[PDB]
């Protein structure tokens, strides 16, 4: 039965809500390039 | 790579292409939805 009684109060509806939205987005795009040439020619002046 | 001599007459030449290619790719997607 409890510890206590009713000596008043009041009658009715209780209504609540919690929501929540939590969104991340990652794009990454990493690029690199290394071109390299060396190129050399040579003869007497035959060859 | 690429090398020449040329020079009676003498031509030498060599070459040498190489090429290594990697892609690799990984996807991974999960959904929980739990409603009571």
């Amino acid at each position: 039965y409890g510890t206590h009684y009713l000596q008043s109060g009041s009658l009715g509806g209780e209504y609540r809500v919690l929501f929540y939205v939590d969104s991340e987005k990652l794009k990454q795009n990493d690029f690199n390039s290394v071109e390299e040439k060396k190129c050399k020619s040579s003869g007497w002046h035959k060859f | 790579m690429a090398s020449k001599s040329g020079f009676i007459s003498s031509q030498s030449d060599r070459g040498k292409h190489y090429i290594r290619r990697t892609k690799r790719f990984s996807h991974t997607k999960s959904v929980f939805l739990h409603a009571r």
